[PDB]
DNA sequence: TGATTACGAATTGC
DNA sequence: GCCGAATTAAGCAATTCGTAATCA
C-alpha cells in the first residue's frame, strides 16, 4: 500500500503495488481534467473514485468490465447492489444461479469471487446522465485496462454497441469476449452463456476454473 | 413536387426505421420523401407456402433457376452434371428482422433491394405523382407505393447546391494543443449559399488582446459584435470572445447545406469545436430529421478496418459524424488516401503536388524577383489554376527548395503576374509551387499582438479556401454521380466501401435479368496457383530503339473469351500416371470438341498428380464475362471523354475515373481468386493464368526475329490459334504499306504479363513509329482473334535495365516526332521507392547521368571508368561527412503504421507505440510517418553494423535535432554505394573499396 | 457467446487431450477448430500442431532386467506379443509407433472396432500386435470398466483375445526368472512372448518385466517361407539349426547382417531374437540377390515374379472359378456385392491389385514409360529414362509387364461389355 | 570468429 | 424504470533489407 497526492479532490490515491507503473501518468492525466469534472455531482461520490487500485493484480485470471457506473447510488466497486435493488446485478445474479442450480439467496457480489475483478471503463458519471464523462476519461480509461490486460487472461465485455472497436484500443492481444448488457430489452443476456466459454478457455489455457457461486451471499 | 433531381439518401436509426430522399426542384426547392424501410428475404412456394407467421408483403419474382457452384475433383470422363433446378420464387418484406432456414441471394443488402426491385436510380431526375404522396411537414411528404411514384423519368436537369469550407487555429505554448487548457483562436469559414453568393470570414478571439489592440483594430476596419444576432457575415473580419465564436459555429454547423467540406476535420476542427462549446457552456450541436422525430447530438465516431492478409490485423481508421438532416460531412484527409500514392498526406504536401507552375522571370536586382505565367509557358489550364490559387496564397515554393513571401499579385486575363522576396537566380524558367511556410507558430503565440492576429488570420483563410480548391481539383461531384448511378449506391456511400461490395448492384440486376441463383453446398479449400509470366532482360544497356507492344484489358479479355464463370465449369479431370493420362485425353478431345468447349491444361493441384485439364462451356453466358462487359463499357466511356479535353483539370479527371473501372474490373479476377468470397472459383482463376502465358509466348514467338523487307513482313513462326484450329489463314508473309526500300529486323528483349519489348536496328523515331503503327495494324488484322487486340505504347531510348523489374528510359509517346522533348521513364528503381532516401535520390540520378555520359565519350582504359566512379564517390561522401551541410529533410524515410503482425514484438509497432505513448499527438493505424536513424555524436565511423532498428526516430513537425545526435550516415552509405556497385562491370576494385570502408561482402545479381 | 460456440470449444478441448494418440482427420480437424477459435476470440491458449510424434511411453517404465520382491494387492498378468506395433483410437485411423501411417486392415476387424466402440466410451486407446497377418489384442486400458469385461465381449465378437492372468499375493514373494518361466508355462500359449506385464486393480500405470540374455550366433544361408497368398517370411538358420525370429525384413536391412558372418541375439528359454542398431541400396540388392533373383518387396514382404492367370483375378473378386469369358457377366448381376465393388474400384489400380504390385516403386516406373494405346487399350511401351532402374525391384516388377498389360487388356474390355 | 541460409516485411509492377 | 439497432474483406511475381537460426 503507497500513497499518492494529486492537487484536486479526492486529493488522495492510495494503491496497491501491482498499480506502481502506472499511478505517475495518472496523476499527469488527471490533474488537467479534474476541474471540470467536479463542476457537476457524480455517482460515485469522488472519493470512490479509485476504490478498485486497492486490489491485486498478480492473482487474477479474468476481467468483468462494464462501461460506467450506475446513473444513481454508485459504491465505487463495479457492479454491487448492497440492497439488491438494481436490475444488472439482479439479472446476473437470476442467470448465475440457474447455471449452478442455488434457488435461496438474496444478493451476488462480484469482488469476492477468487480470481475475477470487476471494472468500469468510465470511472465516473453525472446522476442521470449514461456516457456524460468520456471525454475526461478516455486516456486514464484506455491506460488501466492496458495495465489490467497484461495480468488476466480472459476479458469479458458487456455491451456490443460499447465495445464494438475494443481491439483498436488494445495494443497486445489477449482473449476477448464481447456480448450483450444484462440491462438490455430484447431479452439477450437470458440466452448468454458466456460463464461456461469463460470457464471452458481458462481450462484451455491451462488455468483454474472460476467457482462462479462463490458471490452468493446469505 | 413534380420534377425532382436527388442529392443523398439516408437512413433514421430511431424505434421507427425510415428511409429519406433529398431532392431539389427546378426553381430551387427541396423536397424530402420518406418510405418505409423493410428486411428483404428471397424464398421459394414450397417455403412461402410454410411459413407459420404469413410474412407482412411478398412479391412474385417469378420462375429461376438455382445452380450449385461447387467444385469437385474427377478420375474419369464420367463426370455428373451440375445440380440445377427451377422453381417459382418469392420476395418477402419484413418489418423486423426474421430467420428462415433456407433462404437464397442472402450476399445483398436491403438498399439495393429497394432499388433494383422498386425500378429507382440513385442519382435521377424523376416526375414524381402525388396521387401516391401524402404531405406530413412543410417540405417532407410520405410514400408507401415507390413503384409507381418513381415510373416516369425525365432528362437531367442543373440545380444549384450550397457549401460550407471550414478551418480552425487553436492556441499552443509546448505542443500539441488541449481542449482543457488551450482555447481556439481563429475561425475561418468560406460560405456558398443556394443563390451563388460567395462568402469569406473569419472570426477572431478578443479574449488574448489587450483593450488598446481591440480598439486600433476597430478603428483600422474590424467589426466587434458583443452577442450572436449582431453579426453579418458581408463583413470579412469580425471579432469577438469564444463563446460568441462558439455559438456561431454551432448555428452554421445546424443548417441544412449540401456539403461541409474539411481537411481531418471529423478528428481535429469539429471535435475540438463540440468539446471546447460543450466545456464553456453547456450547449451541443442538435441535427433534426425532416419529419422533426429524432433529434441527434454531434458525436464523431471511430471505423475500423482490418487486412485480409495473414493474422488478419486492424489495418486503417476513419471517423464520421451522425448526422440524420441529409448534409454530406466530406473529410478529404480520407479521400486522398483512398485516392492518389504519396510520401505524406500532410496539407503542405498536396498543395505542392497539386499547384505548381512554370515561371518566366522578368525582372531581377534588390531581394526579389518577378515571375510571369501564361498558357505560352506550361500548359493549358495550369496557369489559370495556379491564378485561382493565388488569390489567397501567401508564400511561394520555388525550384522545389527555396521559400518565399508573396509581396504583390497580378491576376491577368489569360496567367499570373507574381513579385516574391526571394535571392537572385541566373536562370529563366523556373518552377513555382504552394507549399510549406517559414514561421514558428509557437514563438508568435508566444508574443501574441495584432499584426500577428490579423497575419493568422489570412493563413486561415487560405487554409479554408484550400478546401474548395481541392474539391474542384479532383473532381468529386463528377466522381460521386458516377459511382452512385454505376454501383447503385447512396451518394454517401459511394467512397467508404471496396470491391466486394461496389460489385453487388450490377451483379444483383444482371442476376434477375438471367433468371439465376447461384448457391454454395460445402467447403472451399485454397492451393497455390501460378501467376504471369516475366522474362529475364537479354542486356542491360541498348542505344537502339525499343517499341513497347500491349494488351488491352488481357485478363477480363480472357475471361470473356473462354467464358470462365463459377456455373460454367464442366469440371476438372485429374491423372496419377502417364497410361491413364494418355487414356483421358484420347477420349477427351473427342467427348468435347473444341467450337463449343474450351479445355485448359494446368499445373496440378497436389503433388501426387502430373495432370489437370478444366473444361468450361461456351453455349450459355457466363454471369463474370457479363459484369466484366459492363465495366469495359463504362472504361470505354470515359476514355472517349478523355480524348475531346482540352483543360488539364479535365483530363486529370477522366484519366483518373478510367483508372478507376479498369482496377474495378482486374478487381473482379482477383475476387474470383479469393478464398472467402461468393465467387470464388479456383479453376477459373487458374485458367484465366493459363490463357494469358498462352497469349503472351505467342506473340513473343511471332514477334522475336521477325524481319521487314521489300514490302512484305516475314513472322517468325506460324500465325496459329495456340487453343483449336480455326478457318484464319496461318501464312507468315505479310503485304504491308511501307516504302518498299526499308529493310528491317526485330528482336524480342522484355516482357511482363501482357507486354513485348521489340528491339529496332535503328536511330530515328520517325522511321520507328512508322513501322510501329504499321506492325500494330498487321498484328490486330492477321495475328491476333477474337476480342484481343494489341496497342503500340511508347518508343525508348537509352533503356536501362537493372532486374526484371527495374528499368530507366526516355519516352517518345505515340503521337510524337523526333523535334518534341522525351519524358524520362523510371519504373521501380531507387527513385520512385517511398522508403529509400531523398540524398540517395540525388547522388543516384547525378551518378547515372554521369556513367552514362563517360559512356558516351569513351575511354575505358582499363578500369578507368569504375576507378573514376569509386574515386568520385569516396569524395562525396567523405565531403558530406565532415561537413555535415545537408539537412536532415534529405535523410527522412516513410512508413505506414498497422497492427497486422506475426508476433507481437516487432519493433515497429513498438516505436510507433512508445512515441504514442510519450507525445501529444497520436499516429493512427492507417497514417504515414517520417523517421530517420539517429546516433551519439561521440561516436567515430562505424565498420560493422551491429543493430540498425535500434536507431530508428520518429521525426515530428516541431523535431530539432540535439547538440549531442547526428544523423547515422553510415546505413545510407551502405546502400548508395551497393547500388552503385551492382551497375558497373569491375569486381576486384568494388569489393576491394567496400570491404575497406564497411567491412562487408558485397551482393551482386 | 452462443451454444455452437460452445459446443466448439468443448470438441476443441477434449481433441487437445488426445493428440498422442491420434490420427490425420483428428488433427485437421484440431488445426481448424484452432483457426476458428482464434479468429473468433484473438487468442488461445494452445498453437497449431504439424508433427504430432506418437508415444506409448507415458503409461509405461523402464523395463526390468533384475528379479524384484512383490506382496501387496491383486496382480494381473498380461504377455506381450511378437510382431507389429498398432495404435488405435475412438473413431480414427491405424497409426504405427514411430512411423505413423494409414495401413490396411481386414473389414471385419475395422467392423469389431466400430462395435466395441459404439458398446461403450471408456476406452482410451488399444495396442494391436502384429505377427505374419495374425491380428491378436495386446493391450487395452480404461479409467473406469476392468480389462476384464471388456475382453469378454471383444470375445464374443469374434476377435481372439489373450489369456490374461489374475493372482494374489499375501506373504513378500521374490519374482525371478523361475516365477517367469512358471507364468510362461501356465499361458500354455506356444506364440511368441517377450515380455510380462503386471498391473495392479486400480492402478492405471502398466508396467512391464522382460528376461534375456546375451549370445553371438552365426549366419548360415537364408529361406523365405509361404503363410499365405503369395506372401514372404525369412528365416535364417545357423551351424546348430537353431531357429531366430526377426520383426521383418526391414529389420533385416538395418541390421546391415552380411553373409557368413555372426551376429549378436537375445536369447532366452524358448527362442531369441536378433538385436538391431548394428549404404541402404547396397544391403537391400545384396539380401534379394543372395536369396535369388525371382524376389521383390511388398512393404514388409517379398514376393515372387508369378506368371499369374485368371485365377489370380477370381480368386479376390469372389465369384466361382471359371475361365470363360463371356461367362464373367452372369455371376456378376448375381452377387450384388461383388458388383458394386467392381463399379466403385477403378481399372488400373484393379490390376495393380491382382498383381500385388507395391503402389510408389510401380507408379514411379510408370511415369516414365511412354505408352501408345487405341482404343482405351495398350498396344506398345518404351522406356526412356532408366534411372530407377537402378533399383533392382524396379526391374523385377517390369519382368512381367506383358502379364500386367494383358491382364489390363482384359479388364478394359470386359468392363466395356458390362458396363 | 566468421560464411551461409531461411524468414518476414515493405514496396513496386503487372 | 434500466440496451440495442444486421450485414460492408481482389490476385501473384519480383527485389531489397534486416535479423535469427545453423553450420565450420
Ligand atoms: C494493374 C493491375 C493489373 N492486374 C493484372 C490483370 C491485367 O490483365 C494484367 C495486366 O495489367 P495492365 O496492363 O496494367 O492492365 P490491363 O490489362 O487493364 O491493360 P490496359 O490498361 O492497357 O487495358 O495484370 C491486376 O490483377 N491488378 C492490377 O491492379
Ligand atoms: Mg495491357
Amino acid at each position: 500500500m503507497n500513497s499518492v497526492t494529486i492537487s484536486h479532490a479526492p486529493y488522495t490515491i492510495t494503491y496497491h503495488d501491482d498499480w506502481e507503473p502506472v499511478m505517475s501518468q495518472l496523476v499527469e492525466f488527471y490533474n488537467e481534467v479534474a476541474s471540470w469534472l467536479l463542476r457537476d455531482e457524480t455517482s460515485p461520490i469522488p472519493d470512490k473514485f479509485f476504490i478498485q487500485l486497492k486490489q491485486p493484480l498478480r492473482n487474477k485470471r479474468v476481467c468483468v468490465c462494464g462501461i460506467d457506473p450506475y446513473p444513481k447510488d454508485g459504491t465505487g466497486v463495479p457492479f454491487e447492489s448492497p440492497n439488491f435493488t438494481k436490475k444488472s446485478i439482479k439479472e446476473i445474479a437470476s442467470s448465475i444461479s440457474r447455471l449452478t442450480g442455488v434457488i435461496d439467496y438474496k444478493g451476488y457480489n462480484l469482488n469476492i469471487i477468487d480470481g475475477v475483478i470487476p471494472w468500469n471503463y468510465y470511472l465516473s458519471c453525472k446522476l442521470g446522465e449514461t456516457k456524460s464523462h468520456a471525454i475526461y476519461w478516455d486516456k486514464i480509461s484506455k491506460l488501466l485496462l492496458q495495465h489490467i490486460t497484461k495480468h488476466v487472461s480472459v476479458l469479458y465485455c458487456l455491451g456490443k454497441t460499447d465495445f464494438s472497436n475494443i481491439r483498436a484500443k488494445l495494443e497486445s492481444p489477449v482473449t476477448t469476449i464481447v456480448g450483450y448488457h444484462p440491462a438490455a430489452r430484447d431479452h439477450q443476456f437470458e440466452k448468454d452463456r458466456s460463464f461456461e466459454i469463460i470457464n471452458v478457455l481458462l481450462e484451455l489455457d491451462n488455468k483454474t476454473p472460476i467457482n462462479w457461486a462463490q458471490g452468493f451471499i446469505y | 413536387s413534380m420534377d425532382v433531381r436527388c442529392i443523398n439518401w439516408f437512413e433514421s436509426h430511431g424505434e421507427n426505421r425510415f428511409l429519406y430522399l433529398k431532392s431539389r426542384c427546378r426553381n430551387g426547392e427541396t423536397v424530402f420523401i420518406r418510405f418505409p424501410h423493410y428486411f428483404y428475404y428471397v424464398v421459394t412456394d414450397e417455403i412461402y407456402q410454410s411459413l407459420s407467421p404469413p410474412p407482412f408483403n411478398a412479391r412474385p419474382m417469378g420462375k429461376m433457376r438455382t445452380i450449385d457452384i461447387d467444385e469437385t475433383i474427377s478420375y474419369n470422363l464420367d463426370i455428373k452434371d451440375r445440380k440445377c433446378s427451377v422453381a417459382d420464387m418469392w420476395l418477402i418484406e419484413e418489418p423486423k428482422k426474421r430467420s428462415i432456414q433456407n433462404a437464397t441471394m442472402d450476399e445483398f443488402f436491403n438498399i439495393s433491394w429497394f432499388y433494383i426491385s422498386n425500378g429507382i436510380s440513385p442519382d435521377g431526375c424523376y416526375s414524381l405523382d402525388e396521387q401516391y404522396l401524402t404531405k406530413i411537414n412543410n417540405g417532407c411528404y410520405h410514400c408507401d407505393d415507390p413503384r409507381n411514384c418513381f415510373a416516369k423519368e425525365i432528362p437531367r436537369f442543373d440545380i444549384p447546391r450550397s457549401y460550407l469550407f471550414l478551418a480552425i487555429a487553436c492556441h499552443f505554448d509546448k505542443k500539441f494543443p488541449s481542449v482543457f487548457i488551450n482555447p481556439i483562436s481563429h475561425t475561418s469559414y468560406c460560405y456558398i449559399d443556394l443563390s451563388g453568393k460567395r462568402l469569406l470570414f473569419t472570426l477572431i478571439n478578443e479574449e488574448m488582446l489587450t483593450e488598446q489592440e481591440i480598439q486600433e483594430a476597430v478603428d483600422r476596419g474590424c467589426l466587434r459584435i458583443q452577442s450572436l444576432m449582431e453579426m453579418d457575415y458581408e463583413r470579412e473580419l469580425v471579432l469577438c470572445s469564444e463563446i460568441v465564436l462558439l455559438r456561431i459555429a454551432k448555428q452554421l454547423l445546424e443548417l441544412t447545406f449540401d456539403y461541409v467540406v474539411t481537411f481531418n476535420g471529423h478528428n481535429f476542427d469539429l471535435r475540438y469545436i463540440t468539446n471546447r462549446l460543450e466545456l464553456l457552456t453547456g450547449e451541443k450541436i442538435i441535427f433534426r430529421s425532416p419529419d422533426k422525430k429524432e433529434a441527434v447530438h454531434l458525436c464523431i465516431y471511430e471505423r475500423n478496418q482490418s487486412s485480409h492478409k495473414g493474422v488478419c490485423g486492424m489495418a486503417n481508421t476513419t471517423f464520421h459524424v451522425n448526422n440524420n438532416n441529409g448534409t454530406i460531412f466530406f473529410d478529404l484527409y480520407s479521400f486522398i488516401q483512398k485516392s492518389e500514392k504519396l510520401d505524406s498526406y500532410k496539407l503542405d504536401s498536396i498543395s505542392k503536388n497539386a499547384f505548381s507552375c512554370m515561371g518566366k522571370v522578368l525582372n531581377r536586382g534588390v531581394r526579389e524577383m518577378t515571375f510571369i505565367g501564361d498558357d505560352t509557358t506550361d500548359a493549358k489550364g495550369k496557369a489559370d489554376t495556379f491564378a485561382k490559387v493565388l488569390t489567397t496564397g501567401n508564400y511561394v515554393t520555388v525550384d522545389e527548395d527555396i521559400i518565399c513571401k508573396v509581396i504583390r499579385k497580378d491576376i491577368l486575363e489569360n496567367g499570373f503576374k507574381v513579385v516574391l522576396s526571394c535571392p537572385t537566380l541566373p536562370n529563366d524558367i523556373y518552377k513555382l509551387s504552394f507549399g510549406k511556410d517559414d514561421i514558428d507558430l509557437a514563438q508568435m503565440y508566444k508574443d501574441y499582438n495584432l499584426n500577428i492576429a490579423l497575419d493568422m488570420a489570412r493563413y486561415c483563410i487560405h487554409d479554408a479556401c484550400l478546401c474548395q480548391y481541392l474539391w474542384e481539383y479532383y473532381g468529386v461531384e463528377t466522381k460521386t454521380d458516377a459511382g452512385a448511378a454505376t454501383y447503385v449506391l447512396p451518394q454517401s456511400m459511394v467512397f467508404e466501401y471496396r470491391a466486394s461490395t461496389i460489385i453487388k448492384g450490377p451483379l444483383l440486376k444482371l442476376l434477375l435479368e438471367t433468371k439465376t441463383i447461384l448457391v454454395r453446398s460445402e467447403t472451399k479449400q485454397k492451393f497455390p496457383y501460378e501467376g504471369g509470366k516475366v522474362f529475364a532482360p537479354k542486356q542491360k544497356m541498348f542505344s537502339n530503339n525499343v517499341l513497347i507492344f500491349d494488351y488491352n484489358s488481357l485478363y477480363p479479355n480472357v475471361c470473356i473469351f473462354g467464358n470462365l464463370s463459377p456455373e460454367t465449369l464442366v469440371g476438372v479431370v485429374v491423372s496419377t500416371n502417364r497410361l491413364e493420362e494418355e487414356i483421358n485425353n484420347q477420349l477427351l478431345l473427342q467427348k468435347y470438341p473444341p467450337p463449343r468447349y474450351i479445355t485448359v491444361h494446368c499445373e496440378p493441384r497436389l503433388p501426387n498428380l502430373i495432370s489437370e485439364i478444366a473444361i468450361f462451356d461456351r453455349s450459355i453466358e457466363g454471369t463474370i464475362p457479363r459484369l466484366l462487359r459492363t465495366f469495359l463499357a463504362e472504361r470505354a466511356r470515359y476514355k472517349k471523354m478523355l480524348k475531346q479535353a482540352t483543360s488539364s483539370t479535365e483530363k486529370a479527371i477522366y484519366d483518373s475515373m478510367q483508372y478507376t473501372y479498369k482496377i474495378v474490373a482486374n478487381s473482379v479476377y482477383g475476387l474470383m481468386g479469393f478464398r472467402n468470397s461468393a465467387l470464388y472459383s479456383y479453376a477459373s482463376a487458374k485458367s484465366c493464368t493459363s490463357i494469358g502465358r498462352r497469349m503472351i509466348l505467342y506473340l513473343e514467338s511471332v514477334l522475336n526475329g521477325a524481319e521487314l523487307s521489300n514490302g512484305m513482313l516475314r513472322f517468325a513462326n506460324t500465325l496459329s490459334n495456340p487453343f483449336y484450329m480455326d478457318d484464319r489463314d496461318i501464312n507468315p508473309i505479310v503485304k504491308t504499306s511501307l516504302p518498299i526500300d526499308y529493310r528491317f529486323r526485330f528482336r524480342s528483349v522484355y516482357g511482363d504479363t501482357d507486354s513485348v519489348f521489340t528491339e529496332i536496328d535503328s536511330q530515328d523515331v520517325d522511321k520507328s513509329i512508322e513501322i510501329a503503327k504499321e506492325l500494330e495494324r498487321l498484328i490486330n488484322s492477321r495475328v491476333l482473334f477474337n476480342n484481343f487486340k494489341i496497342e503500340f505504347e511508347a518508343v525508348y531510348k537509352n533503356l536501362i535495365m537493372q532486374s526484371k523489374k527495374k528499368y530507366t528510359t526516355m519516352k517518345y509517346s505515340a503521337s510524337s516526332n523526333s523535334k518534341s522533348v522525351p519524358e524520362r521513364i523510371n519504373k521501380g528503381t531507387s527513385e520512385t521507392r517511398r522508403d529509400v532516401s531523398k540524398f540517395h535520390k540525388n547522388m543516384i540520378k547525378t551518378y547515372k547521368t554521369r556513367l552514362s555520359e563517360m559512356l558516351s565519350e569513351g575511354r575505358m582504359n582499363s578500369n578507368q571508368v569504375c576507378i573514376d566512379i569509386l574515386r568520385s564517390l569516396e569524395t562525396d561522401l567523405r565531403s558530406e561527412f565532415d561537413s555535415r551541410s545537408s539537412p536532415l529533410e534529405l535523410f527522412m524515410l516513410s512508413r505506414m503504421h498497422h497492427s497486422n503482425y506475426k508476433s507481437a514484438d516487432n519493433p515497429n509497432m513498438y516505436l510507433v507505440t512508445e512515441y504514442n505513448k510519450n507525445n501529444p499527438e497520436t499516429i493512427e493505424l492507417g497514417e504515414r510517418y517520417y523517421f530517420a536513424y539517429i546516433c551519439p555524436a561521440n561516436v567515430p565511423w562505424t565498420k560493422k553494423l551491429v543493430n540498425i532498428k535500434t536507431y530508428e526516430t520518429i521525426i515530428d513537425r516541431s523535431f530539432k535535432l540535439g547538440s549531442n545526435q547526428r544523423i547515422f550516415y553510415e546505413v545510407y552509405f551502405k546502400r548508395l554505394t551497393s547500388e552503385i556497385v551492382n551497375l558497373l562491370d569491375n569486381k576486384v576494385l568494388c569489393i576491394s573499396f567496400f570491404q575497406r570502408m564497411f567491412g562487408s561482402r558485397p551482393t551482386f545479381y | 457467446t452462443s451454444s455452437a460456440d460452445l459446443t466448439n470449444l468443448k470438441e476443441l478441448l477434449s481433441l487437445y487431450k488426445s493428440l498422442r494418440f491420434s490420427d490425420s482427420v483428428a488433427i485437421e480437424k484440431y488445426n481448424s477448430l484452432v483457426e476458428w477459435g482464434t479468429s473468433t476470440y484473438w487468442k488461445i491458449g494452445v498453437q497449431k500442431v504439424t508433427n504430432v510424434e506418437t508415444s506409448i511411453s507415458d503409461y509405461y517404465d523402464e523395463v526390468k532386467n533384475k528379479p524384484f520382491n512383490i506382496d501387496p494387492g491383486y496382480y494381473i498378468f498380461l504377455p506381450v506379443y511378437f510382431g507389429s506395433v498398432f495404435i488405435y483410437s475412438k473413431g480414427k485411423n491405424m497409426v504405427e509407433l514411430g512411423s505413423g501411417n494409414s495401413f490396411q486392415i481386414p473389414d471385419e476387424i475395422r467392423s469389431a472396432c466400430n462395435k466395441v466402440l459404439d458398446s461403450d466410451n471408456g476406452i482410451d486407446f488399444l495396442r494391436f500386435v502384429l505377427l505374419n497377418n495374425r491380428w491378436i489384442m495386446e493391450d487395452a486400458i480404461s479409467k473406469y470398466q476392468s480389462p476384464v469385461n471388456i475382453f469378454k465381449l471383444a470375445s464374443e465378437y469374434g476377435l481372439n483375445i489373450p489369456n490374461y492372468l489374475e493372482i494374489e499375493i499375501e506373504e513378500d514373494t521374490l519374482f525371478d526368472d523361475e516365477l517367469y518361466s512358471i507364468m510362461e508355462r501356465s499361458f500354455d500359449d506356444t506364440f511368441p512372448k517377450i515380455s510380462i506385464s503386471y498391473i495392479k486393480l486400480g492402478e492405471l500405470k502398466r508396467q512391464v518385466v522382460d528376461f534375456f540374455k546375451f549370445s553371438f550366433m552365426y549366419i548360415e544361408s537364408i529361406k523365405v517361407d509361404r503363410i499365405g497368398d503369395n506372401i514372404f517370411i525369412p528365416s535364417v538358420i545357423t551351424k546348430s539349426g537353431k531357429k531366430i525370429l526377426v520383426k521383418d525384413v526391414d529389420h533385416l536391412i538395418r541390421s546391415k547382417v552380411r553373409e557368413h558372418t555372426f551376429v549378436k541375439v537375445k536369447k532366452k528359454n524358448t527362442f531369441s531374437i536378433l538385436y538391431d542398431y548394428d549404404t541402404r541400396g547396397e544391403v537391400i540388392k545384396r539380401i534379394i540377390d543372395t536369396i535369388g533373383r525371382d524376389y521383390y518387396v511388398n512393404g514388409k514382404y517379398f514376393s515372387k515374379v508369378g506368371i499369374a492367370g485368371l485365377k489370380q483375378l477370381t480368386n479376390k473378386l469372389d465369384i466361382n472359378e471359371c475361365a470363360t469369358v463371356d461367362e464373367l457377366v452372369d455371376e456378376i448381376n448375381k452377387s450384388g456385392t461383388v458388383k458394386r465393388k467392381i463399379k466403385n474400384q477403378s481399372v488400373f489400380d484393379l490390376s495393380r491389385e491382382c498383381l500385388g504390385y507395391p503402389e510408389a516403386d510401380f507408379i514411379t516406373l510408370v511415369n516414365n514409360m511412354r505408352f501408345k494405346i487405341e482404343n482405351c487399350k495398350v498396344v506398345n511401351f518404351n522406356i526412356e529414362n532408366t534411372n530407377c532402374l537402378n533399383n533392382p525391384s524396379i526391374e523385377t516388377i517390369y519382368g512381367n509387364f506383358n502379364q500386367f498389360v494383358s491382364i489390363f487388356n482384359t479388364v478394359t474390355d470386359v468392363k466395356k461389355r458390362l458396363f
